[PDB]
RNA sequence: GUUUAUUAAAAACACAGCACUGUGCAAACACGAAAGUGGACGUAUACGGUGUGACGCCUGCCCGGUGCCGGAAGGUUAAUU
């Protein structure tokens, strides 16, 4: 029940998936009492560095309120799909909504 | 071996040439099937009487394969259903035998075995080309979309 | 666990016990055994082909599925139970519909819980997929050579296989003996280790415990008189001979594979 | 039964001679080979146990000629 | 306090080669030092920043 | 514990343990002109071969010779032509 600030980055060839991602990993949240504090679609954006041969990412933001088990649990889903790279997660203390 | 030549082959030559060719060729390729035949004074003589009916017919082979050619290419979009996973990605696949049905389902018969994927075996949703090889000299091509819930 | 048995007595200091007390205690499931009876290594034509096996406890085959292609009905581990003919133990799953099968156990199963066979089974261990649907870097065992054949590599105590690389239609596989090989990517297997991997702490420690598991002794060549074995005698203990099997093929280091159908699947040797 | 259906060929027995002439018996063995050839005829695939030889009768005399001398001998196939 | 995100005011803080600038140079008191060489070390990894000029 | 049934029961053989080495499964290997069979309805925590022989402290130096393993540019070299 704690505040998590999540950042996943996907395939470029599936930036036309992302909405449809949104919707399942907030659906997911939402169903067990929880709640988006903020969404953010940052768009393909040019990388510092190359990731697996590959240059050009979309960048999401998602901070989120859930309990313990969703967020592990949709952990282990962010493994295995291919399309998500190089997801990152975060703990904070209090809820934030800015453009950042 | 030498033999006798009842269709246009690629490369070898064409209808009613008398070529030598490898000994394994003919015996296993060309004999089974209806390309040639071993060249002997006995089918010479045959094919003669024969000569002038076999070019007029394999004519109406290659027409009513371009006629079907059109038929199944009338036929823009066919849809099929399999299962697919999240982000379009199918756990399963879509075989030649599938899209063989689908053609046939309220359309037109097409075997299994003339069934061209290139590109693979359309793994992936979405929409991809398929193409069929109804006769050696002829083509045909369709979109075909796979979509599942 | 490991148990170290106290030194009462000569031929009991030594051994070490591997002791499961989640395995069952009581008699197998019945409709799932069939006979197996021992063959001495005798062959067809009764000559003894291959030596050192002989005598040992009477064993009862059970029917392990090896093939696992219940796809799409979950399975509930009924309970883990000792298998006499292999290394690892075996659980008893209960397909919902009703119907039950003898399948490896994991390395973390235990009764109760879920398991799943199919092309859409969570990645989960004791769940079957072909390799093509595994994330590559993930730990399987009974891995099939061809598909629907049945898994046949990792099926030991606890080995396992590891998913390197998945190219196209083919996945190369590092498998236990070191070696990197390359199979179909529409062949199963299941995730997670083979259970029991503390097989191979255990110690006999007595010469009849190698004997109740039809093991009999082997004598050594230098012992032998020049007749029987090409090690031969000699009035004392002389050798003075290149190492060799009974039957002359020179042994310690000669290579003796030579399949040449499937060495193109063998992208690295083991050494 | 190393024997070649269509040319009757069997394995026959001689003796290898080293270089200083000794004598060890061994057999000859035809290059016999499983293969199956279609009978234009009949629509089907029949496949014999025959030799490299054999295979080149059947390639002159022809496939249904070659099975009527088969029949005669009453060698099924 | 310090937003790794805030990707604007990060490169005033690293030099060409993606060096942290030190303290001494950049006159950061202690306490936003440690935060801010937290979000670089962040940044970088999420590819906002590079590591180094040559990959 | 085993062994020269009928002059040798032992320090010999075996032994748990240890090590080297082979074997990716139609496994190596072994019995078979072959089919096939065992190894094994086992799958490298498995199996075969070899040496040593519980356990304790340990197991040093030498690859010229012989064997094995790897490479092989070059020299030499069979049938065939
Ligand atoms: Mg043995
Ligand atoms: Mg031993
Ligand atoms: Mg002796
Ligand atoms: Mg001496
Ligand atoms: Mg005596
Ligand atoms: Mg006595
Ligand atoms: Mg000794
Ligand atoms: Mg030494």
């Amino acid at each position: 029940m704690r505040h998590y600030e999540i950042v996943f980055m996907v395939h470029p060839d599936q930036s036309e998936q992302v909405p449809g991602m949104i919707e399942r990993y907030t659906a997911a949240i939402t169903g067990a009492e929880g709640k988006i504090h903020r969404l953010e679609d940052w768009g393909r954006r040019q990388l510092a560095y190359p990731i697996n041969k590959l240059h050009k990412a979309h960048y999401v933001l998602m901070n989120v309120e859930a309990p313990q088990e969703v967020i592990d649990e949709l952990e282990t889903t962010f493994r295995f799909n291919d399309a998500v790279i190089r997801s990152m997660v975060m703990r904070t203390k209090h809820a934030v909504t800015e453009a950042s | 071996m030498q033999v006798i030549l009842l269709d246009k082959v690629a490369n070898l030559g064409s209808l009613g040439d008398q070529v030598n060719v490898k000994a394994g060729y003919a015996r296993n390729f060309l004999v089974p099937q209806g390309k040639a035949v071993p060249a002997t004074k006995k089918n010479i003589e045959f094919f003669e009487a024969r000569r002038a009916e076999l070019e007029a017919k394999l004519a109406e082979v290659l027409a009513a394969a371009n006629a079907r050619a059109e038929k199944i290419n009338a036929l823009e979009t066919v849809t099929i259903a399999s299962k697919a996973g999240d982000e379009g990605k199918l756990f399963g696949s879509i075989g030649t035998r599938d899209i063989a049905d689908a053609v046939t389902a309220a359309g037109v018969e097409v075997a299994k075995s003339e069934v061209r994927l290139p590109n693979g075996v359309l793994r992936t949703t979405g929409e991809h080309e398929v193409s069929f090889q109804v006769h050696s000299e002829v083509f045909a091509k369709v979109i075909v979309n796979v979509v599942a819930e | 666990a490991v148990v170290k048995c106290k030194p009462t007595s000569p031929g009991r200091r030594h051994v070490v016990k591997v002791v499961n007390p989640e395995l069952h205690k009581g008699k197998p499931f019945a409709p799932l055994l069939e006979k197996n009876s021992k063959s001495g290594g005798r062959n067809n034509n009764g000559r003894i082909t291959t030596r050192h096996i002989g005598g040992g406890h009477k064993q009862a085959y059970r029917i392990v599925d090896f093939k696992r292609n219940k796809d799409g009905i979950p399975a509930v581990v009924e309970r883990l139970e000792y298998d006499p003919n292999r290394s690892a133990n075996i659980a008893l799953v209960l397909y919902k519909d009703g119907e039950r099968r003898y399948i490896l156990a994991p390395k973390g199963l235990k009764a109760g819980d879920q398991i799943q066979s199919g092309v859409d089974a969570a990645i989960k261990p004791g769940n079957t997929l072909p390799m093509r649907n595994i994330p590559v870097g993930s730990t399987v065992h009974n891995v099939e050579m061809k598909p629907g054949k049945g898994g046949q590599l990792a099926r030991s105590a606890g080995t396992y296989v590891q998913i390197v690389a998945r190219d196209g239609a083919y996945v190369t596989l590092r498998l236990r003996s070191g070696e990197m090989r390359k199979v179909e990517a529409d062949c199963r297997a299941t995730l997670g280790e083979v259970g029991n991997a503390e097989h191979m702490l255990r110690v006999l420690g007595k010469a009849g415990a190698a004997r109740w598991r039809g093991v009999r002794p082997t004598v050594r060549g230098t012992a032998m008189n020049p007749v029987d074995h090409p090690h031969g005698g000699g009035e004392g203990r002389n050798f003075g001979k290149h190492p060799v099997t009974p039957w002359g093929v020179q042994t310690k280091g000669k290579k003796t594979r030579s399949n040449k159908r499937t060495d193109k699947f063998i992208v690295r040797r083991r050494s | 039964s190393r024997v070649c259906q269509v040319t009757g060929k069997r394995p026959v027995t001689g003796n290898n001679r080293s270089h200083a002439l000794n004598a060890t018996k061994r057999r000859f063995l035809p290059n016999l080979h499983s293969h199956r050839f279609w009978v234009e005829s009949e629509k089907r695939f029949v496949t014999l146990r025959v030799s490299a030889k054999g295979m080149r009768v059947i390639d002159k005399k022809g496939i249904d000629t070659v099975l009527a001398e088969l029949r005669a001998r009453g060698e099924k196939y | 306090e310090i937003d790794y995100k805030d990707i604007a005011t990060l490169k005033n803080y690293i030099t060409e080669s993606g060096k942290i600038v030190p303290s001494r140079i950049t006159g950061t008191r202690a306490k936003y030092q440690r935060q801010l060489a937290r979000a670089i070390k962040r940044a970088r990894y999420l590819s906002l920043l590079p590591y180094t000029d040559r990959h």
